[PDB]
This record gives structure tokens, C-alpha cells and sequence, in this order.
């Protein structure tokens, strides 16, 4: 049960006729799915991975110019020549000079000069990409089941952890005493991995978008250059200058480290040490529970006396945790729990620990339920000795589907056009959305590409504007949609 | 330079902590912020200009502000 | 974040229940649940007899229990065979990332 | 960072030749020529924004051109 | 998590784009502006008269 | 001739010595020894407990 | 609230926001105190001395 | 000061007595009457600058009274 205790924990509740369930995950977040019958399962996207990255290109960040040589030309005698101009690992500059008898020239004008000084660079940033087939995502699947870490076992805890590749995209976890879950990824829609680079600077690396990696200002080599005597675009490193057309010096523009740190914002950072691993990946997955069971519904419920060993606790997710020990006489039993109101004339909360039972008698069992909004009790046991704990949920109903609304938006936000294929069953309805939604994002791509998100709120208001100001109902109506979508999207972004 | 091309809108953002985010929210708009503070003649006559074109109420504000961002950002 | 206060002996007739003090301050045990209990024999490694106050592993006895209040955690132990004589220490891991022993405490049983 | 605020209307311009003069005086229009080329939808988006916001030819002109010039800076 | 974000050795390159360079290894030579002077041609005299 | 230095300013830096301090929810906010130094540079964030 | 021998019952928010120099629950130093400049003055009269 | 924002009207307050609660109850009266009397002069202007922004006796006389009440208030 790792889901609690995590900010981003998100509940997927119900399965299809299929018994499937369309769940998309993140590495940040964490998903737990709740059936009728199947027990409560903890997915969390823990480590993406990519593999044999192949080098595309090399960026000089820190250059440095060493043998300077230059030649002059007297008046009307045209460009003079280096033989050093036509060596590749050479930076070249043509200008002219004052020339006159005191030059030395016997001419009255301007004098062709080219200098030339070696480009030698001392620091580069490896920008490397990934075949999609290499990416090797790592799952945890823990059963939500209540059970305390085991010291002897050789998991200490039960989550099983399962690795979806994009060609071993269907894998089942078998979860001991739970059944099997089987999961049916999609890797290859969770990240274009065709459009991205994996670029590391020094000692740091960043996922980047790899048109944006290719049109970087910086000197770069093609990527299989061992030997690094052919940098191109070497003019973006280097100033030549020429004051007063009396002299001309090339120096080196300084180590761009820093200026690559300001042009890296807005691309999440991955690491690239000992192995590619990155930490921002979303996956979507088909849940398939048909041959995932609840441990120990053939049990008879236990008759004796619960005493609770770890206070009762509000997670950030609006229900409650406590931990329970049992002191009777039924070795393995379910446990009695129920949330009802003060005269117990009412069930008012849900368990999400579905189905709490004592394997052993000295070993707590720790039983996660969802109280309603307001006073409840909590009841452990049968009346012999029962524990009876009242408990005060501080939110309302309203404020839950408010949050609840913000939330889908901002996984809207977030997963465009696949946030439907988070909590998804099939259906018409969710198909009609995410088609739509396909078509508007592709849309929204397109006009909104390479746009910060102060020019999206300025465009959003403009749009606003427009629409508040139309003399036809239905434009003005859809106009004032699409400016407080795009004015809710550029508030939400950069994050 | 290349920090010129900072790589703020090209997509690709998942629900994770993005390079220099919380830093790099606002410093474009306090660096327009200290750029009209330190001269404030240009912004006067921006202002003038955009009265001057474009009728509307709303046309003239638009113009002010993108005027007074370009200025600064023009580099 | 400095060394967790215990008596430096404790003593309890076979069978009898007995209890140790670890006393700390708001960072060390009034402020995580980061509470163990140590048991070290002479002569040999510490073992692990309590976790998060109140946890055992999974080989430890259910004889021993563990309870905090405030910034004092206390570990109590019932059955109190002679197996259970040794140098029980306590440890916590305090508010700055680092980890703070209890001065120990010894169990002579008889 | 400090290669956003750069030294270029500082007012204190003899007839030497700057730092980087040569290099930077079509550096700003060539970078927004890029992202033009390279993000070509929200160019259509802002013509149209700048024609419906604008009355006459040079109201649409001017707000089109300030839209375009904006974007790639204010990134 | 805390980063140092390298050096800005460049990006000041790039920020110092349109001021007039100057020498300082000895003695902080400058090698622009102006300077406004007042000729006394009047005690001047032809050299070959 | 003899210009007397204005500013110093930092264009490459170094971080170490990173030092953490946490705080269980609704407890304030953390100390470090270190935030009494000024060489140190310190934030103050929240994560989920 | 509890100060010199005597003990109040306040607001959260309202005891957050007192305007007096202040340490956190855990400092253990007692030496960093955050807004002290709410307890001291700072006199430059003629713009002679400080 | 601390004493210029009290723990008035917090919602925390039952039937047992609150700090400072009977002596306490009048003494923002007794100081705006104090004050009033030292300085006639300001009260006089209230109420002309109330009767002068009116349209409404009752609008009048809110006017003056936030006026005089907000005079010595406002340090
Ligand atoms: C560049 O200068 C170095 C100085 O030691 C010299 O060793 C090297 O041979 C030179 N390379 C040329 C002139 O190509
Ligand atoms: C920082 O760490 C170094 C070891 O790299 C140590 O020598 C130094 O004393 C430490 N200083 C502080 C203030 O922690």
C-alpha cells in the first residue's frame, strides 16, 4: 500500500463487462483501482529507462583559439590567402584595413586581411537519442492489502515490480494469495521518442525536443567524430573584431555553460549516469483484472477483541488510515469494519483496504477507509469488546467535485487528448471525447507551438475579448470558450 | 545566443519539475519589470503612439504593451 | 540531535514486565516516528527488536512492545525470560538526516 | 540571465566598433525569423488576431508585426 | 535538491554586446571617445619662411 | 589611472556542504545550523509526508 | 500562546502573523531570529550618523 | 506593533472570559472620544466633507462618522 502517503495519488473505481480498466500513469503520481470483486491494487510508474543511446551531435559550449596567423593585401589587389583558410579546424575572417605608404603598401585605400586562429574545443554537451524500442519501463504493483513488511521474506514487502518494453508490451504480475494482474502497455504512444534528444552536459542531462537540439547556436560536430577537428558553425563561438580598420583579432565568446543552464528551461531534467534513466515518463496501460481475486473471502469474521496500535491518520486524499492488532481466537479471520453513523443505523463510509483480514494474530493489520464528509465512527470488532472511534471529515461534498473537477482538467493539461484513457471502461462517450480532443489538441499544437505561457495568457484574453465582443451568439460563445481554455492552459503550463 | 532560445514552449511538459520553472516563471516579466523602471522616457511615448493608432480603447492598450515588450526584449 | 537518555541499568524478576525509557527532544523522538529499539547481546552485533515505535521485525517476540509520548519512547517487555537479558539501545533518526543512539541499557533479569 | 539584459542602448556609442556589433545586429530579426520558419501556426493565429483587432491596414500591420516579434522574445 | 547552473562567462560575452571593449592588463587603456580641444594657431610659424 | 574597484560579481560558483532538515506537517518549519551563515545558500520548500 | 508565566488560547493564522522576531519550533540554536529588524530602529536623524 | 492587531474577532470565543474583555470593550470609544475633544478642529472638517459628498442624510452621516472614526485610527 505505497499509494498513500503520495500528494498525486489518483482512484480509478470500476472495470467493464471485460473486467479492464484504461489506467495511464506517471512517475509522479501513483493510481489506485478499486473493483467490485478484485482487490485494491497500488500501479506506480517508478523507472523509465532508455537504452544503446546513439550520439547525434556534439555542441561546444567552452571553445578555445590557439595559433592566430594573418596576411595582408595592398589596395585593389583583392582578398589575400591563408593556407590555413582551407583547414577545417581553422576560423577565418576576411576584412580591410587602412593601407598607405607607411603600411607599407605604396596604395592609398582599403587593404584586404584574413586572420586565422586553430578552434580547439575543451568542454562539449552530448546531445544523444534513443530508438523507441530501447525504452524499458519498470512498474510496481503493490495489493493494497493491509499486510505489515516481513523481514524474513525476500520482499519485504509485496509489490511486485514488472518491466513493460515496447515490444514485451503485455506482461502479468502475480501477486501471491491475490491472483494475477495482466497489464497490456502501449509504450510507444507514452513518449515520442523520435522527437526527443537525451542531452547531456557536464555532469547534468535534460530531455529536449530534437528540432529544438538541432537549431542550438553552437559549434557541433555530426555526432561520429572521434577525432573532433571539423566543427561546424565555429563563427557562433568565436568575435572577430576590427576597430578603427587598423587591426584584426579573433578571441573565443566565453564558456556558454550557463547561457545552455538559461536555454534548458522548460525541458525536464533526466539523469544520464549509469544508465538513461528518466524520471517524467506517462504510460498507458490496460488493466485487466479478470484473474485477480480477493485473498481470504473464505474466511468466517473474527470474534474477539481489536485494540488499535497506530493511531488513526487523515491522508492528503480525504479518507483515513489505521492500524489494528487482534487478540482472538480465529487464526486467520476478516475483520469486522464498518463506518456508520453514531447510532450505527447507517453505513456511511467505504473501505479502501477491501476485505481486511488477520493472517496472524501478532501481526497488525493497517486498513485504509474513505469516512464521509463530517462526523463518523469507525467500528473494529463485534460487540464483545468492540472499538467504537468517532472521526471528523473537515471538507464538503461540493468542495470534493470542485477538486475533483480540477483535477481532470489538469490531467487534461496535462495528458492532452489521453487523459481519457485514464479511468476509461471503452464507451461511446469517452471515444466521441478523446476523438475530439485528438482533433482540438493537434490543433492547439499547431497554433501554439514554441509560445511561453505570458504570451498565451495575453492571446487567451485577446481571444476572450474577441469573443465578449462578437455579434454572432455562436462564435462569440465559442470564442470565449477557447480564450478561457487557452487562458486556464497558459496559467497551468510550465510546470 | 543560445540562451536566447530557451526552450520554454515546445511542448513535451509532463506533471514533473521542469528546468529552472519556479525561477523562470516571472524573469521575463521582472526583467520588463526593471527595463521600464530604468527608462521610462520610451514608455511615455509608447503609450502615445498607441493612443495615437488605433481607435478603439482596447486596440490602444494592446499596442502599448506589446510595444513596451518588444522594446526590451529586442536586444 | 545529541545522544537519546536511557537508565543506565534496568532490572525484573522472570516474568515480570519491565520497561525502558528513551527520552529525546522535538527532533530526535518527540518529532518522527523513527523509533528503534536495539538489542546487543555481549560479544555480538545489535539486533533489531523494535521499529517505528512500535513495529517488530519479523522474527522478534511479541513480548516486546514499544510506546511513545511526547519527546520519551518506551519499550516494555513481558515475558521477561532469561534470554532477554542484554543491552538494549535505542536510536532515532533525528530531523537533520542523521541517526542518534540512546546511551543503552542493561536487563539482568534475576 | 544576464545575456537577456544585454548593453546595446546604452547610449554611450563612439565611432569604435562594439563588442559584438558585427556579429549582433541582425542576431535578434534572424532568431525570430527562425521561430517563424520553425512554429509556422501561430504565425496564421496572430495574422488573424491582428486583422480582426485592427481597423485599418496600418493598425493590422503594426499588431501583426509586434504579435510575431513578441512570441520568440517573450519565451 | 540544490544546482550550482554553470557559468556565466558566455552569457556575459553575449550580455556585453554593444559596449566598446577596453584594455586593462596595464594600466586601463581606453581606445574610444572623444576629446574637445581649442587650437592657438597664433604662435605658429612656417617652418621653411 | 588608479580606478578603485565598484562591484564583484560572481560568474561561476560552487555549491557544497548540502545539508536537509525536515518537519512532520503542521509542525512550522525546519532549522539548520547553516542558515545562520550567509556564504550558505538555503530554501525552504514542502514535501509530502 | 504561552508567555511569562501565563498562557492564552489563540488563532493559528492570527499567532503566525504576529509582527515580533521569531524562531522556528525546532531552531535548537536560539540565536537565529527571523524578522529582527521588528525590533530594533534604525535612527539616521540629520543624515550625519546611523 | 503587536498591540495594534488584537485576537478581537477570531471566532474562538465561548462562554468563559476572554483576556482583557470587560476593560477592554470601550477603550476604542473612550480613545476617539479623547481624541475628538483634544482635536476639534479635524471633526468640524469631517462633517463638512460628509454634508459636501451627501445626496442622502444617511449617506452624510456614515461619511462622517467612518471619517472620524478612521482619523485618529489611522495612526
Ligand atoms: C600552435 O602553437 C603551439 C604552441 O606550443 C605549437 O606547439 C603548435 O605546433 C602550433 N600549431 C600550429 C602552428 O599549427
Ligand atoms: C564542507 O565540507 C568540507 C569537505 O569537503 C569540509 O572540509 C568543510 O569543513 C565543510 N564545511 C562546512 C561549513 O560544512
Amino acid at each position: 500500500m505505497r499509494c498513500i502517503g503520495i500528494s498525486n495519488r489518483d482512484f480509478v473505481e470500476g472495470v467493464s463487462g471485460g473486467s479492464w480498466v484504461d489506467i495511464v500513469l506517471e512517475h509522479g503520481s501513483c493510481v489506485t483501482t478499486m473493483a467490485k470483486n478484485k482487490p485494491t491494487l497500488d500501479f506506480e510508474l517508478i523507472k523509465t529507462e532508455a537504452k544503446h543511446p546513439a550520439t547525434l551531435r556534439k555542441y561546444c559550449i567552452e571553445a578555445k583559439l590557439t595559433n592566430t596567423t594573418t596576411a595582408s593585401r595592398c589596395p585593389t589587389q583583392g582578398e589575400p590567402s591563408l593556407n590555413e583558410e582551407q583547414d577545417k579546424r581553422f576560423v577565418c575572417k576576411h576584412s580591410m584595413v587602412d593601407r598607405g605608404w607607411g603600411n607599407g603598401c605604396g596604395l592609398f585605400g582599403k587593404g584586404g586581411i584574413v586572420t586565422c586562429a586553430m578552434f580547439t574545443c575543451k568542454k562539449n554537451m552530448e546531445g544523444k537519442i534513443v530508438q523507441p524500442e530501447n525504452l524499458e519501463y519498470t512498474i510496481v504493483i503493490t495489493p493494497h492489502s493491509g499486510e505489515e513488511n516481513a523481514v524474513g521474506q525476500d520482499t519485504g514487502k509485496h509489490g511486485k515490480e514488472i518491466k513493460v518494453t515496447p515490444q514485451s508490451s503485455i506482461t502479468e504480475a502475480e501477486l501471491t494469495g491475490y491472483g494475477t494482474v495482466t497489464m497490456e502497455c502501449s509504450p510507444r504512444t507514452g513518449l515520442d521518442f523520435n522527437e526527443m534528444v537525451l542531452l547531456q552536459m557536464e555532469n547534468k542531462a535534460w530531455l529536449v525536443h530534437r528540432q529544438w537540439f538541432l537549431d542550438l547556436p553552437l559549434p557541433w560536430l555530426p555526432g561520429a567524430d572521434t577525432q573532433g577537428s571539423n566543427w561546424i558553425q565555429k563563427e557562433t563561438l568565436v568575435t572577430f573584431k576590427n576597430p578603427h580598420a587598423k587591426k584584426q583579432d579573433v578571441v573565443v565568446l566565453g564558456s556558454q555553460e550557463g547561457a545552455m543552464h538559461t536555454a534548458l528551461t522548460g525541458a525536464t531534467e533526466i539523469q544520464m549516469s549509469s544508465g538513461n534513466l528518466l524520471f517524467t515518463g506517462h504510460l498507458k496501460c490496460r488493466l485487466r483484472m479478470d484473474k485477480l481475486q480477493l485473498k481470504g473471502m473464505s474466511y468466517s469474521m473474527c470474534t474477539g477483541k481489536f485494540k488499535v496500535v497506530k493511531e488513526i491518520a487523515e491522508t492528503q486524499h480525504g479518507t483515513i488510515v489505521i492500524r489494528v492488532q487482534y487478540e482472538g481466537d480465529g487464526s486467520p479471520c476478516k475483520i469486522p469494519f464498518e463506518i456508520m453513523d453514531l447510532e450505527k443505523r447507517h453505513v456511511l463510509g467505504r473501505l479502501i483496504t477491501v476485505n481486511p483480514i488477520v493472517t496472524e494474530k501478532d501481526s497488525p493489520v493497517n486498513i485504509e477507509a474513505e469516512p464521509p464528509f463530517g462526523d463518523s465512527y469507525i467500528i473494529i470488532g463485534v460487540e464483545p469488546g468492540q472499538l467504537k472511534l468517532s472521526w471528523f471529515k473537515k471538507g464538503s461534498s461540493i468542495g470534493q467535485m470542485f477538486e475533483t473537477t480540477m483535477r481532470g482538467a489538469k490531467r487534461m493539461a496535462i495528458l492532452g487528448d489521453t487523459a481519457w484513457d485514464f479511468g476509461s471502461l471503452g464507451g461511446v462517450f469517452t471515444s466521441i471525447g478523446k476523438a475530439l480532443h485528438q482533433v482540438f489538441g493537434a490543433i492547439y499544437g499547431a497554433a501554439f507551438s514554441g509560445v511561453s505561457w505570458t504570451m498565451k495568457i495575453l492571446i487567451g484574453v485577446v481571444i476572450t475579448w474577441i469573443g465578449m465582443n462578437s455579434r454572432s451568439t455562436s462564435l462569440s460563445v465559442s470564442l470565449v470558450l477557447v480564450g478561457v481554455v487557452t487562458l486556464y492552459l497558459g496559467v497551468m503550463v510550465q510546470a | 545566443s543560445v540562451a536566447l532560445v530557451p526552450h520554454v514552449g515546445m511542448g513535451l511538459e509532463t506533471r514533473t519539475e521542469t528546468w529552472m520553472s519556479s525561477e523562470g516563471a516571472w524573469k521575463h516579466a521582472q526583467r520588463i519589470e526593471t527595463w521600464v523602471l530604468r527608462h521610462p522616457g520610451f514608455t511615455i511615448m509608447a503609450a502615445i503612439l498607441a493612443y495615437t493608432i488605433g481607435t478603439t480603447y482596447f486596440q490602444r492598450v494592446l499596442i502599448f504593451i506589446l510595444l513596451t515588450a518588444v522594446a526590451p526584449s529586442m536586444t | 540531535q545529541s545522544a537519546l537518555t536511557q537508565p543506565a541499568s534496568v532490572s525484573g524478576s522472570p516474568g515480570q514486565s519491565i520497561t525502558i525509557s528513551c527520552t529525546g527532544t522535538s527532533s530526535d523522538v518527540g518529532g518522527f516516528n523513527y523509533v528503534s529499539w536495539f538489542q546487543q547481546h555481549p560479544g555480538k552485533a545489535p539486533k533489531l527488536m523494535l521499529y517505528d515505535v512500535t513495529s517488530r521485525p519479523s522474527g522478534v517476540s511479541s513480548r516486546f512492545s514499544g510506546s511513545k509520548s511526547g519527546n520519551t519512547a518506551s519499550l516494555t517487555i513481558s515475558g521477561l525470560q532469561a534470554e532477554d537479558e542484554a543491552d538494549y539501545y535505542c536510536s532515532s533518526h533525528t530531523s537533520r538526516g542523521t541517526w542518534v543512539f540512546g546511551g543503552g541499557t542493561k536487563l539482568t533479569v534475576l
